[PDB]
RNA sequence: AAGAACCUUACCUGGUCUUGACAUCCACGGAAGUUUUCAGAGAUGAGAAUGUGCCUUCGGGAACCGUGAGACAGGUGCUGCAUGGCUGUCGUCAGCUCGUGUUGUGAAAUGUUGGGUUAAGUCCCGCAACGAGCGCAACCCUUAUCCUUUGUUGCCAGCGGUCCGGCCGGGAACUCAAAGGAGACUGCCAGUGAUAAACUGGAGGAAGGUGGGGAUGACGUCAAGUCAUCAUGGCCCUUACGACCAGGGCUACACACGUGCUACAAUGGCGCAUACAAAGAGAAGCGACCUCGCGAGAGCAAGCGGACCUCAUAAAGUGCGUCGUAGUCCGGAUUGGAGUCUGCAACUCGACUCCAUGAAGUCGGAAUCGCUAGUAAUCGUGGAUCAGAAUGCCACGGUGAAUAC
C-alpha cells in the first residue's frame, strides 16, 4: 500500500451503451458476481428513468450525475489531537468513484420488496436533486466550510 | 506397544478368515425374508469378534492404532520412517 | 585463470543471465587490478609510489618485510618512511612519466 | 475450406472453422435461442461481430468445452480471432490494438494447506 | 528440528530407489514386511561383514537381493562354502526360491555408513571423540573426497553437560538439488547413554 | 491384433520398454497404427508429518502410472509367439488382452 | 484420532485365574475336524477320535495342547532438568561466520560501517584489506505461446450411405490423449542517470521486467509433545499395575470461550419448453432391462482392474405470480406414531424419509480479525471411515467487487 503503483484498470462494459462511465456504474452495481439479474435491473432503471424524465435518457443521466456531484472533502490524520486536516482536492477518478458509491448507497438505504421498482423510483427522484443522495452531498458540504480554519 | 494387544490382534486376524466366510455365508443363506425363523437368532455361537468388518486390523509394526492406512497397512510415523528410506517404488515428492 | 580458460570453452548462455554474467564482467575488472602478476611468481626487489602519504600501505608492507624503496617525495609527503629518496614534485605528471620512461630504458640497457 | 482456430481461454477451447455461408451461428447443432442463450453474457458474443463487417464472410460450426459462460464467450472470441487472420496482418494489428485477441492467464490458484480457501486463513486467535 | 531429509528430495530427481518392483497394494504390505525381515536377518547374521546396504529386486516369484559389502573376505568364502547356505536360509525364511548375487564397493572410508559405524565402534572402545572425528575427516578427505561433514551430540567423554558439536570441510551444497549426497545415522551404547552420530558427504555436481 | 499394454511409473523405463517391443514385432511384422500416449493415474497422498498435534504441518506424496499401447493390426504369428519367454521387464508387469 | 456401542482400552458394573497374553534347548505323548450334551450374562464347564501327511532301523518332534519345570514380563511410573531419533516458534526473516594481513601495551575491532541502489550481504564506486563458506539467487513441477512422433476400448470438416451407425479411404485446421525442442535474457535503440548499477517505451505483451502459483525453512531462542511409538540411564509393579466375557464414557450436560452451518426475506419453499464443469474413486466392489414408492429405497442388475459398466443431469435463466411488508407462504432447534443397509441387536447410542413443530430473529453492545486480481464472496463436485451418514477436514470447475495520496 506504499510501494505499489496505479495502472488505471478497466473492466467489462455494457455493449449497448459502450461507455466507461456506464461500465463503472453497472460494474459497481454488481453484487457477489451477479451478471444477468444485475444488468436486467440496470436496464429496467434506465428505461424507467427515461420514461419518468421524458427527456433524452443519456442527457438525463448526465444531469443526474451533475446533480449528485460533490466538490471537496478532507482526510482524518489525527495529528495534534484535535481536527487538524488539510483540505485536499480529491482525485477526479476518486471523486467520480465516491459519487458512484454514494448513489449506490442511497439506493441501498431501503429494504423494498422489488429491487427494480425501488431502484427506478429512487434514482428517478434523485435525478433532479430532490431524491436521496443529495442530502448526503449537502451533509458532506457541511462537513466542509469549517476544516479550512486549520491548514 | 502392548504385546498382549498384539497377540489378541494376531490371533483374531488368524481366526478372521478360517472361522469366517462360511458362518457369514450360512447367515446370508438363512437371512432371507422367506420363512427366516429363530434358527438364525439361535445360531449365535459366533463371538462376533472374528468378523473382519468388526475387526480393527491394526498396524503390525509398533502397535499404534491411530492412522491406520489401507494402502500400506502401517501408521503415519512408520510410513515416514520407511518411505524416506526409499525401498518403496513409485513414491516421489508431490508438487503442482 | 582456470575460470577464464573454462569460459573460453564452456557454455555460452544458460537460463538466468547471472551465472554467465558473473563469469565475464568480472574478468577485465579484476584483471586490471591484477595486471600481469601471473608472470611474476615471486617477491619484488623495488617499489614506486606517486605520493608517499596517500599510498603509504605499500611502503609499510615493504619495510615490514624488508624491500628497498625508490620513491619520489615532495613538500607535503612524509619522507621518514623512505631512506633512498628522489626529491620531486607531484604536479609534474609529464616529468614523472618521462622519468619512468628513462628509468625503464636504463634498466633495459643496464649491462646487457 | 477452413480457417485455423482453436481459441484457448479460461480452460475453454472452441474449434472455430469458418466456411462460406450465412452469418448465423450454430452452437451444438443448435441456435443460440433454443440453446437458452438469454442467460449471462447474452450480448457479448456479437461484440466481436459488432465492429467488423458481416456481409457473407463467416459461417462456422462451433463446439465449446469447459468453463461456465464467460469461459464459453472467451473461447468463442479467441477462436474467431484466431480464424480471422486469414486476411493478412492488417486486420490483426487493429485486432490487438483494440484488445480483441486478449488472452488472460488468470486461472484458478490451488487451495493451500492451512487456509480453507485461496487466501483466507483462520481468524486470528486470541491475544 | 527443521532440516529436511537430505536424500528424500534427492530420490525423486537423480538417486535410484532402494527397491523397484510391483505388487497390488494389499500384498504390498506383506512384501514390505518380508523386506524388513530379510533386512534384519541379513544385518544380524552378517554383523562382521559391515555391509553398506542391501537392495531388493522382486521379479515374478523370485528375488535377487544384490549386496554391497566393503570386504569380500566372508561375502564369497571358499568357492561357495557358505554362500549357498545363506541362500538356502534366506529362501526358507522368505518362503520364495531366492538367488544371491555379490558386488564389491571401492573406498570403504568414503561410505557414510562404514565411517559412522566405525566411529561408534571406537567410542564404544574407550577413546576420545576429538581424535575420532579428526581421524575420520582427515582419512576421508585425502582420498579425493571434495567435501564431507560430521556431527556428534550428547555425552562427550563422560561430561554431564549438554554437548552438541559439528565439523565440516569442503563443499556442501546441501540446498542444491543436483548435488550427490550420502547420509546415514548410527547409534552407540556407552554406559552413560546412547551417542548419536550424523554425517554428510558430497561427490559430484552434475 | 493382440495388443500389448504396459503399466509403469517411470517414463524412461516405459519408453524403452515400448520402444523395444514394437521393433520386436517389427522384425518380421508390418503396419502398426503407431504409439499412443494413453492417460495416466494421479493420486495425492497426504500424511501428518509431525507425530504430535499441529495438523497444518503435512506433506504431499504422489505416485505416477503411465500406460503405453502399440495396436498392431496385421503382424505375423512368428514374432508375436516369440514375444513370450523373452520377458526382461523386472519389477513391472505387462498386460495383454486375449 | 484418516475417528466411538464389541474389541479399541487404559474408566465402571455384573463373575474367576500367572511360568502367565504370547513367543524355548524343551522334560513323555494325542501327531493341533473337535463330534454331541445342556445348564449358565460369561477366559464357567468337562467328558469318546471316528481320519493318522515325514522316513532311507515314526531311530526326532508334534510347528498346538494334554502336566505347575531351563524363550521370557502384561506395564498405563518418574526422568526431555543426560538424552538419539523425531515436529512447531521467530521466518522465506537477510543475516551468521572463517582463513591469511593490519591497528592497538591488551580484552578486540578490522572485512560486515560511506554514497548510489535492488525482493534481498543483489550489485557498483572508496577506502589495511584480500579472499571463502553456511544463506537468498539458480539446479524441479504446473499453467499462459509455438513445434515433431501423435487417433484408440476413437472428439469430428469432408464426399454418401445416418434414424445424426466416424464403419469405410480417413485426415489435419482439431482442445484432448505423453516424450522431446524452442519462447524472455532488460535484445537494441532514446531518456533520467558520474561514462557505475538501476528506473521510464517501441515490432513482444499470444508471455517484460524473479510470467503467476507450489517443494526447497542458514547458526540458533523456546528446560515445548515423544524412556507411551521407539533403544532404558538410575531404577521399578510382581496370585501379576494382567488375563478375560457381556452392558455401559466421550454423541452426553444447570458453567464462562472459540472455531464452523442454514437465518433476518420478496434472489427462499413454487411447476413448466428446461443448457455448458474440469476432475476422482471403482472386486468384504461398482450392480444400464421392469414396477412402485408422501421414503430412506425395495428384488431378478447386465459389463468390468479399464476413454468399456455408476455422478454431467452442472446451479447460475428467458415468462407466467405469489407471502406486494412481517414474525411474513421467511425462517423447517422439538417429542411420538410406518421404513433403508446395520453388527448379534440401535437402549447417554447408527444417520437418513411423512407429519403434529416453526420457537427466537425485521442485518446487530464499547468491535476485532482474513483479504491489493480469478484474488474476499456468491453456486455446484471427489477422498478418509466405508457394518453406515459430513456443518467440518484434504483436493476441484463456475459468476465475479476499489479506495495502494
Amino acid at each position: 500500500p506504499r510501494r505499489r503503483v496505479i495502472g488505471q484498470r478497466k473492466i467489462l462494459p455494457d455493449p449497448k451503451f459502450g461507455s466507461e462511465l456506464l461500465a463503472k456504474f453497472v460494474n459497481i452495481l454488481m453484487v457477489d458476481g451477479k451478471k444477468s439479474t444485475a444488468e436486467s435491473i440496470v436496464y429496467s432503471a434506465l428505461e424507467t428513468l427515461a420514461q419518468r424524465s421524458g427527456k433524452s435518457e443519456l442527457e438525463a443521466f448526465e444531469v443526474a450525475l451533475e446533480n449528485v456531484r460533490p466538490t471537496v472533502e478532507v482526510k482524518s490524520r489525527r495529528v495534534g489531537g484535535s481536527t487538524y486536516q488539510v483540505p485536499v482536492e480529491v482525485r477526479p477518478v476518486r471523486r467520480n468513484a465516491l459519487a458512484m458509491r454514494w448513489i449506490v448507497e442511497a439506493a441501498r438505504k431501503r429494504g423494498d420488496k422489488s429491487m427494480a421498482l425501488r431502484l427506478a423510483n429512487e434514482l428517478s427522484d434523485a435525478a433532479e436533486n430532490k431524491g436521496t443522495a443529495v442530502k448526503k452531498r449537502e451533509d458532506v458540504h457541511r462537513m466542509a466550510e469549517a476544516n479550512k480554519a486549520f491548514a | 506397544a502392548k504385546q498382549s494387544m498384539k497377540a489378541r490382534e494376531v490371533k483374531r486376524v488368524a481366526l478372521a478368515d478360517k472361522y469366517f466366510a462360511k458362518r457369514a455365508e450360512l447367515k446370508a443363506i438363512i437371512s432371507d425374508v422367506n420363512a427366516r425363523w429363530n434358527a438364525v437368532l439361535k445360531l449365535q455361537t459366533l463371538p462376533r469378534d472374528s468378523s473382519p468388518s468388526r475387526q480393527r486390523n491394526r498396524c503390525r509394526q509398533t502397535g499404534r492404532p491411530h492412522g491406520f492406512l489401507r494402502k500400506f497397512g502401517l501408521s503415519r510415523i512408520k510410513v515416514r520412517e520407511a518411505a524416506m528410506r526409499g525401498e518403496i517404488p513409485g513414491l516421489k515428492k508431490a508438487s503442482w | 585463470k582456470d575460470l577464464e580458460t573454462q569460459s573460453q570453452d564452456g557454455t555460452f548462455d544458460k537460463l538466468t543471465k547471472k551465472e554467465a554474467l558473473m563469469r565475464t564482467r568480472e574478468l577485465e575488472k579484476l584483471e586490471n587490478s591484477l595486471g600481469g602478476i601471473k608472470d611474476m611468481g615471486g617477491l619484488p626487489d623495488a617499489l614506486f609510489v606517486i605520493d608517499a602519504d596517500h599510498e603509504h600501505i605499500a611502503i609499510k608492507e615493504a619495510n615490514n618485510l624488508g624491500i628497498p624503496v625508490f620513491a619520489i617525495v615532495d613538500t607535503n609527503s612524509d619522507p621518514d618512511g623512505v631512506d633512498f629518496v628522489i626529491p620531486g614534485n607531484d604536479d609534474a605528471i609529464r616529468a614523472v612519466t618521462l622519468y619512468l620512461g628513462a628509468v625503464a630504458a636504463t634498466v633495459r640497457e643496464g649491462r646487457s | 475450406n477452413q480457417y485455423y482456430g482453436t481459441g484457448r481461454r479460461k480452460s475453454s477451447a472452441a474449434r472455430v472453422f469458418i466456411k462460406p455461408g450465412n452469418g448465423k451461428i450454430v452452437i451444438n447443432q443448435r441456435s443460440l435461442e433454443q440453446y437458452f442463450g438469454r442467460e449471462t453474457a447474452r450480448m457479448v458474443v456479437r461484440q466481436p461481430l459488432e465492429l467488423v463487417d458481416m456481409v457473407e464472410k463467416l459461417d462456422l460450426y462451433i463446439t465449446v468445452k469447459g468453463g461456465g459462460i464467460s469461459g464459453q464467450a472467451g473461447a468463442i472470441r479467441h477462436g474467431i480471432t484466431r480464424a480471422l487472420m486469414e486476411y493478412d496482418e492488417s486486420l490483426r494489428s487493429e485486432l490487438r490494438k483494440a484488445g480483441f485477441v486478449t488472452r488472460d492467464a488468470r486461472q484458478v490458484e490451488r487451495k493451500k494447506v492451512g487456509l480453507r480457501k485461496a487466501r483466507r486463513r483462520p481468524q486470528f486467535s486470541k491475544r | 528440528g527443521q532440516k529436511v531429509h537430505p536424500n528424500g528430495i534427492r530420490l525423486g530427481i537423480v538417486k535410484p530407489w532402494n527397491s523397484t518392483w510391483f505388487a497390488n497394494t494389499k500384498e504390498f504390505a506383506d512384501n514390505l514386511d518380508s523386506d524388513f525381515k530379510v533386512r534384519q536377518y541379513l544385518t544380524k547374521e552378517l554383523a562382521k561383514a559391515s555391509v553398506s546396504r542391501i537392495v531388493i529386486e522382486r521379479p515374478a516369484k523370485s528375488i535377487r537381493v544384490t549386496i554391497h559389502t566393503a570386504r569380500p573376505g566372508i561375502v564369497i568364502g571358499k568357492k561357495g562354502e557358505d554362500v549357498e547356505k545363506l541362500r538356502k536360509v534366506v529362501a526358507d525364511i522368505a518362503g520364495v526360491p531366492a538367488q544371491i548375487n555379490i558386488a564389491e564397493v571401492r573406498k570403504p572410508e568414503l561410505d557414510a555408513k562404514l565411517v559412522a559405524d566405525s566411529i561408534t565402534s571406537q567410542l564404544e572402545r574407550r577413546v576420545m571423540f576429538r581424535r575420532a572425528m579428526k581421524r575420520a575427516v582427515q582419512n576421508a578427505m585425502r582420498l579425493g573426497a571434495k567435501g564431507i561433514k560430521v556431527e556428534v551430540s550428547g555425552r562427550l567423554g563422560g561430561a554431564e553437560i549438554a554437548r552438541t558439536e559439528w565439523y565440516r570441510e569442503g563443499r556442501v551444497p546441501l540446498h542444491t538439488l543436483r548435488a550427490d549426497i550420502d547420509y546415514n545415522t548410527s547409534e552407540a551404547h556407552t554406559t552413560y547413554g546412547v551417542i548419536g552420530v550424523k554425517v554428510w558427504i558430497f561427490k559430484g555436481e552434475i | 491384433r493382440i495388443r500389448i499394454r504396459l503399466k509403469a511409473f517411470d517414463h524412461r523405463l516405459i519408453d524403452q520398454a515400448t520402444a523395444e517391443i514394437v521393433e520386436t514385432a517389427k522384425r518380421t511384422g508390418a503396419q502398426v497404427r503407431g504409439p499412443i500416449p494413453l492417460p495416466t493415474r494421479k493420486e495425492r497422498f497426504t500424511v501428518l508429518i509431525s507425530p504430535h498435534v499441529n495438523k497444518d504441518a503435512r506433506d504431499q506424496y504422489e505416485i505416477r502410472t503411465h500406460l503405453r499401447l502399440v495396436d498392431i493390426v496385421e503382424p505375423t504369428e512368428k514374432t508375436v509367439d516369440a514375444l513370450m519367454r523373452l520377458d526382461l521387464a523386472a519389477g513391472v508387469d505387462v498386460q495383454i488382452s486375449l
